[PDB]
């Protein structure tokens, strides 16, 4: 037309010379008479203006156009088994997002996509609607109700050409359930697309197995009502006839093997065809041929089918690969622990030929350790190499230190305050240290032990220990004597075979005791060294200092450290006096756990706990009674109290004392736990158990006190059980329990909720 | 008490194999790489067999190789056990 | 919580030195990649901690 | 979390920047990202929210956001900000003082970090060498040059004290083709001549011996 | 979601004959099987395995029989209901067919076939016409159940119940099946005179190809009228099935078209009356559903059906008002009754029958 300048009115998001450029017409030149096709088609190909309204003077070209609104906030109404975060990406996937305009018309589509997705989870019946909220600054609001119905059960699994072999309760080995057992009950019956999946192979494998090699299927079906409350599910399928296999036979380079794999494709004659044997044969081959230093060969085994006989002989071809070294290893994970640390548990060195196997017993002796939280290994190809090979070990770290806390809970330090912390990866070195201080205004206890586990190459272990001690109580003078005490351990320890350590060192101490009362058991003793100061004094006072023997025995096979789940783990001391020294004695402590699981997937396990414990003097004398053993403490017995166990002294009653014998276990349950996601499951212990222990004395007699009863039998079994969660934490370890006794005798206590936070299993 | 290999492997019959005026990619599909290789010139490469298992017992053959500018040999060195 | 003292970065913390080298005589040093190594250029301005970081 | 008009949102942000207060200026920045998400400073949104991740010190978050910046934004003049932040940041992800009481050495530990540190520093020289960042990044690359040094050196150590004669000496012929500097390389050397005199090679002895005796008092 | 009662009426009495406690019913399961009648006689079962043999006017077992796979797993019976020649003919959900006799419940012969034992046979000439939810549609004799033919189908992932109504005509037998796809063919070969499509894709899998399975057309005179779910109500050639119109309508269950109009339900129950050779709607009655309904027959000048709430829905043929309503047991129903000249019945899920006034 004539027109010569352009305005615009209502564009508050976007440039005028874009808006009038996406039109051919422009201000200072001729415009044409297709501007308003021009305004139409450009206006609503941005897709940011709902409305245009454009006219014209005669002159100038005034445009009354707005945009189209767009979104601030995208909100949710009617979510029950669906998070957001999944339907905003939905929407993403759609095309939509906050800050962004819109037509409010496809709403209905993005409805449909929704319900489509409900469909992909099971819910057919829903309806979705949207809800808008004009807003002003050119904006909105949109909220989304929800109704979701109701999924559906399944009401039969009924399978076509299945005759002469039933399934069709053989079937209850699918993840699927057709029925649910009210005296069994757990979950429910649910559909999902993907689950048939794997059990159809499921089925085909359990026919694999039984003599067949022609069972296919025709085709799966299924259906529902229209009202859509139970699905109609069917499979179409044939059975043939059995089969069997007639010898074997194999191909390829070796580096004359065959002697080998001979043994493991080795078989008897007239044998049912397998497909599984056959996997885990082939797997079997793959794991020699890693000890013998291959990784990628080529694996084939052909059924040569005779129907007319229903045989088949299985043709095998291998093509071993080329061979491999490696050149390189590299590690991540470590931010608090350094290099060479963890190279001294491969047993697999560097820049040489290989296997498959030291990288496995590289994984066992890192997992013992519990420096990591977990593992990861894998193989590299180098590139521009065909036998060039490096490798990977990557980890996850932990925080595995503590901070012991004893109060003399149970009143085995009575009212008290130990402190003390321990850390087994010091400052991320391999050095290991603990330490405790102890004090109660009047009590003192210090104490500090260390030990390198590698002071020399090949796991050369050597330990020191401190211990000073001032006990300061019997102005109570209700029992348990004053004593002055401390001295010092050393320690050896090296490995001969490569699971199975050994220890041992020495010792001295220094002891001082006071204010005796006067107890019963004690004389012995005092009879046995020697001198009898008694007669009711409590000016008794005696002073030894001794130096001392002891080694450890230990075997160590596991899964890992830190909630393991298999082998066992047991540790052996034996503890002694020497000549030249004041008194003569030897004790032995055993401590024993073995881990078994179910199948190690889902993690049912139980676990086997054990301790032996015994000792005895020399020259007919006996040893003394601050050496003796002790139980309780809801730790070694659950539901009992701290050194509250088995027999106790009289003068002319309570306390119980301690002694020399000793034989205590406990049996567990483990379990999971399904109120909590993996993210912490992996660091959650929880488990039942029943719990078992007794105690005596060889040199405790009833001839003269028999009025009082006897001690010395390992009878008077005191029994209890019960339940306790374990949950890490980054404090240390930490656990409770609620347990109920069930056989007691007199002379004992106990409580029901204990607590522990240290080093127990 | 622990074990060690280190160096190349050996087929002992590959050494019947072995003929002057041979590429080293020859050798290459003969073997499999090398690993010690002069980094000072004089284009040669060696190949050894050592492993310290047991408390006591010791052992390494070794064999070392040169070769012109052509990545074709010139000469070799069968140390077949060390001394 | 809400107030933490055991991260306290941003400093400069170097005082390092540098050295190249020769060769022998005769025979030969090996090769270098490149990969690793140092664009020289002129260092002024700024530097260390009296050094800004206010953006623009 | 109150919505209004950006103006007043960027001025508050400005504020608390300058009031050292991070908790909640990052809310506003956040705020600002998603109430503005294609308003017309957004890139200076993007810094400020950098800065903010710094200043905190919330790191891989930091990274994503870099990434994110750079893909982007492929081009302006301020990227070298960018670049030079991210290799701050991986510098950072380095080092500690958990364990730092004016005793450890932070050495011997995973290095990758300080290969994506050097890897950043570098290209951002290459494409900006004249910038008012560079005359310490220099240095700072010096610095992980000596690191990853010693990072080999210290599993020479190890394997040494095992005997491993060979594969030692082929991580050192890396160290070489990587490293000419660092006086622990210079200082490795005498690592392969115990080596090769354990592997009985005389004839290659003499090569250490005359490089050592090439080089003057380390 | 599912509609309140309306009030009982009247304007005819709601009325009742025998009925009788009858078999261990079937229960929740859908299925489609519903008695069948002859001489003096009416005849079900359940799917358990047990069968009867009862009378027309006491509804008393001159006999009854049961089986099993011989032990004695479950029988699993869900085909059809149908007799001929003083024989029956019928299904399981097993691909297995069972023909006994009338006069005792002993076998005439048992077979087997691919894909299920479904939908109500039919019969003609002899040469019984099967189908299953495999899509294959077999052809059978009349004395040994021998075939002489089968047709292959395209199926689908999903459905609701690949079903069938097949019927003939001059000896050319037609039916649909699923995917909206209707075949028109022989009866000597069965092979393809010719097919057509109606349906319409246009959903994503399932929403639209929930039309895929077809109940049931009909035939008029040289013409047939056809429908699936939320699909289109058709107007087809005997000769060729062209199209002579359309409505975009939906349902499930069958119709039924005396007079010059037209007389079926909704997917969401709600019942009307169109045109003859249109589709117009005179009327609608929409007060009873989601429901769950069963299709309707003629007594005495009016439609009936009943629920899951075990009701009859008694109207007026004209507008459909309602003109009756009885309340006649708990259980609800799931399939459909039928009556003819004189003697009108339906059986219950929970093995219970009533035979009616």
């Amino acid at each position: 037309f004539v027109v010569k300048d352009i305005h615009f009115e209502g564009l508050q998001r976007v440039a005028v010379g874009a808006a009038l450029l996406s039109m051919p017409v422009r201000t200072g030149d001729t415009v044409n008479d297709e501007d308003i096709s021009n305004t139409i088609r450009a206006l609503f190909a941005t897709g940011n203006f709902e409305d245009v309204r454009v006219l014209r003077d005669g002159d100038t070209l005034l445009v009354q156009v707005k945009e189209r609104p767009t979104i601030a906030s995208i909100t949710f109404s009617g979510n029950k088994s669906v998070k957001d975060d999944m339907l905003k990406q939905n929407l993403e996937a759609s095309g939509v997002r906050v800050g962004e305009s819109l037509d409010r018309t496809t709403i209905a589509d993005i409805e449909k996509g929704l319900e489509d997705f409900y469909y992909s989870v099971g819910k057919y019946s829903a309806s979705v609607k949207a809800v808008v909220t004009p807003l002003p600054r050119n904006r909105v609001d949109l909220k989304l109700v929800f109704q979701e119905g109701v999924s559906a059960e399944i009401q039969q699994i009924n399978i076509v050409g299945n005759h002469a072999f039933t399934t069709d309760e053989l079937i209850s080995h699918f993840q699927l359930r057709d029925e649910v057992p009210w005296w069994n009950v757990v979950g429910d019956r649910k559909y999902q697309k993907q689950k048939l999946a794997g059990d159809l192979e499921t089925l085909r494998s359990y026919y694999l197995d039984r003599g067949y090699a022609r069972f296919n299927i025709d085709s799966t079906q299924v259906s529902l009502t229209p009202d859509k409350k139970g699905i109609y599910v069917t499979v179409n399928i044939t059975e043939g006839d059995q089969y069997k296999l007639s010898g074997v036979e194999v191909s390829g380079n070796l580096a004359g093997h065959s002697a080998e794999i001979e043994q493991l494709t080795k078989i008897e004659p007239g044998e049912l065809y397998n497909g599984t044997k056959v996997t885990k044969m082939e797997d079997d081959i793959k794991k020699l041929l890693g000890r013998y230093g291959y990784a990628y060969p080529r694996v084939q085994s052909m059924p040569e089918i005779n129907d007319a006989d229903k045989t088949v002989k299985l043709r095998v071809n291998v093509d071993a690969g080329n061979r491999f070294y490696v050149r390189k290893i590299r590690f991540e994970g470590n931010d608090t622990s350094k290099d060479a640390v963890l190279r001294r548990e491969m047993r697999q060195m560097e820049g040489a030929w290989l296997g498959s196997d030291l990288v496995d017993q590289g994984k066992e002796r890192l997992n013992r350790l519990g420096f990591f939280e977990t593992v990861d290994t894998d193989t590299q190809r180098v590139p521009g190499s065909p036998d060039q090979v490096d490798v990977v070990y990557k980890v996850k770290e932990r925080n595995t230190g503590s901070f012991n806390f004893g109060i003399g809970y149970g009143t085995c330090s009575g009212v008290s305050f130990q402190a003390g912390v321990q850390q087994d990866n010091w400052l991320g070195t391999g050095y290991a240290v603990g330490i405790n201080g102890t004090k109660n205004d009047y009590q003192t206890y210090a104490e500090l032990s260390v030990t390198n586990p590698y002071f020399t190459v090949d796991g050369v272990s050597l330990g020191g220990r401190l211990f000073y001690n001032d006990f300061q109580a019997d102005d109570a003078d209700l029992s348990d004597y004053t004593n002055k005490s401390y001295g010092t351990d050393v320690t050896l320890g090296f490995p001969i075979n490569e699971y199975n350590s050994l220890r041992a060192g020495l010792g001295y101490v220094h002891n001082s005791l006071s204010n005796m009362q006067p107890q019963v058991a004690m004389w012995r003793y005092l009879y046995s060294m020697g001198e009898h100061p008694s007669t009711s004094d409590q000016d008794n006072s005696f002073k030894t200092d001794d130096f001392t023997f002891n080694y450890g025995w230990t075997y160590n096979k596991l899964d890992r450290g830190y909630f393991p789940t298999d082998g066992s783990r047991v540790n052996l001391t034996g503890k002694v006096t020497i000549p030249g020294s004041d008194n003569e004695y030897y004790k032995v402590t055993l401590d024993t756990a073995t881990y078994v699981p179910i199948d190690d997937d889902h993690k049912w396990v139980v676990l086997g706990r054990t301790r032996w414990g015994y000792g005895d003097g020399l020259g007919g004398k006996e040893m003394p009674f601050y050496e003796n053993f002790y139980a309780g403490g809801s730790s070694t017995v659950r539901g009992f109290q701290c050194n509250t166990i088995g027999p106790k002294a009289v003068y002319f009653s309570d306390d119980a004392v301690g002694g020399n014998a000793m034989a205590v276990a406990s049996l567990e349950f483990i379990t999971p736990t399904p109120f909590i996601s993996d993210k912490y499951a992996n660091s959650v212990r929880t488990s039942f158990f029943w719990d078992m222990g007794t105690v005596w004395d060889t040199n405790w007699d009833s001839s003269q006190y028999s009025g009082y009863p006897d001690y010395s039998d390992p009878s008077n079994i005191r029994m209890s059980a019960g339940i306790a969660l374990q949950w890490m934490s980054p404090l240390g370890p930490l656990v409770f329990s609620y347990a109920q006794p069930f056989k007691k005798y007199d002379g004992d206590k106990a409580e029901q909720f204990q607590f522990n936070i240290g080093k127990t299993w | 008490r622990p074990d060690i290999n280190q160096g190349n492997y050996l087929t002992a019959n590959d050494v019947s194999k072995i003929r002057v005026g041979m590429t080293q990619q020859q050798v290459a599909y003969a073997l499999g790489t090398p690993l010690m290789s002069d980094p000072f010139g004089t284009n040669t490469w060696f190949y050894v067999f050592r492993q310290q298992p047991g408390h006591e017992g010791v052992t390494q053959q070794t064999l070392t190789l040169t070769f012109n500018s052509s990545g074709v040999l010139t000469n070799i060195d069968n140390k077949p056990a060390l001394s | 919580r809400y107030k933490r003292q055991v991260s306290g970065d941003e400093a400069y913390l170097e005082a390092a030195p540098l050295a190249e080298l020769h060769a022998p005589a005769g025979m030969i040093l090996p090769v270098t990649s490149g990969d690793y190594a140092i664009p020289v250029t002129n260092g002024s301005g700024a530097v260390g901690k009296a050094l800004d970081i206010r953006p623009p | 979390v109150p919505d209004n008009p950006p103006n007043e949102i960027y001025a508050t942000a400005q504020q608390k920047l300058q009031d050292g207060n991070w908790r909640q200026a990052i809310t506003q920045l956040e705020a600002l990202d998603n109430r503005y998400p294609f308003g017309p400073y957004s890139q200076q949104v993007q810094l400020d929210l950098i800065y903010a991740y710094y200043k905190n010190a919330d790191l891989p978050l930091a990274q994503a956001a870099i990434d994110r910046f750079i893909r982007l934004n492929p081009t302006h003049p301020n990227i070298d900000y960018v670049m030079y932040m991210r290799g701050l940041t991986n510098m950072a992800l380095d080092d500690s003082a958990l364990q730092g009481f004016f005793g450890v050495d932070r050495s011997d530990r995973d290095p990758q970090h300080a290969r994506a540190a050097f890897s950043d520093f570098s290209k951002l020289v290459r494409g900006y060498p004249n910038s008012q960042y560079t005359t310490d990044a220099t240095k700072r690359l010096v610095f992980l040059k000596d690191r990853l040094a010693k990072y080999e050196y210290s599993v020479a150590e190890y394997y040494t004290e095992r005997g491993a004669w060979v594969a030692v000496v082929n991580r050192v012929e890396g160290m070489l083709r990587d490293y000419p500097d660092t006086q622990a390389t210079r200082d490795a050397l005498p690592l392969m001549e115990n080596a090769y005199r354990q592997m009985q090679m005389n004839a290659q002895a003499e090569k250490v011996a005359k490089i050592i005796a090439a080089n003057s008092s380390n | 979601k599912m509609s309140p009662l309306p009030t009982v009426e009247n304007q005819f009495t709601p009325t009742t004959a025998w009925s009788t406690s009858v078999g261990s019913g079937i229960g929740n399961f859908y299925s489609n099987l519903h008695p069948a009648l002859a001489d003096n006689v009416v005849y079900a079962a359940d799917r358990a395995g047990l069968v009867k043999a009862l009378n027309a006017d006491d509804g008393k077992e001159i006999w009854s029989v049961s089986l099993a796979e011989k032990s004695k797993e479950p029988a699993l019976l869900s085909g059809g209901v149908t007799v001929s020649g003083g024989h029956v003919y019928i299904g399981s959900e097993k691909a297995q067919v069972y023909a006994l006799n009338t006069s005792d419940g002993t076998v005439a012969w048992q077979t087997k076939v691919a894909g299920e034992a479904l939908s109500r046979p039919v019969v003609s000439d002899g040469l019984v016409l099967i189908h299953t939810s495999n899509g294959q549609l077999q052809a059978l004799n009349e004395a040994d159940g021998a075939v002489k033919w089968t047709v292959n189908l395209d199926m689908p992932s999903l459905s609701l119940r690949g079903e069938s109504a097949p019927t003939t005509a001059f000896g050319a037998a037609v039916v649909g099946g699923d995917n909206g796809r209707v075949s028109a063919v022989l009866m000597e070969q069965g092979q393809m005179i010719w097919q057509q499509r109606i349906s319409q894709a246009t959903g994503s899998t399932e929403i639209d190809r929930l039309s895929d399975v077809d109940t049931t057309p009909v035939v008029v005179n040289g013409v047939v009228f056809a429908l699936a779910y939320n699909g289109n109500l058709t107007a087809l050639d005997l000769r060729s099935g062209q199209i002579m119109w359309k409505r975009e309508l939906g349902s499930v269950n069958d119709f039924i078209v005396d007079g010059n109009r037209i007389y079926l339900v909704d997917q969401n129950d709600r019942v009307m009356a169109l045109t003859i050779d249109g589709g117009v709607t005179l009327w609608t009655q929409s007060d009873l559903l989601h429901r769950l309904l069963t299709s309707p027959v003629l007594y005495n000048g009016n439609l009936v059906v009943g629920d899951s709430e075990g009701y009859l829905h008694w109207i007026n043929v004209e507008d459909g008002r309602f003109v009756a309503q009885q309340k006649v047991d708990s259980s609800g129903f799931q399939t459909e009754p039928v009556a003819a000249d004189g003697k009108l019945l339906i059986q219950a899920k929970d093995g219970t029958v009533y035979s009616i006034t």
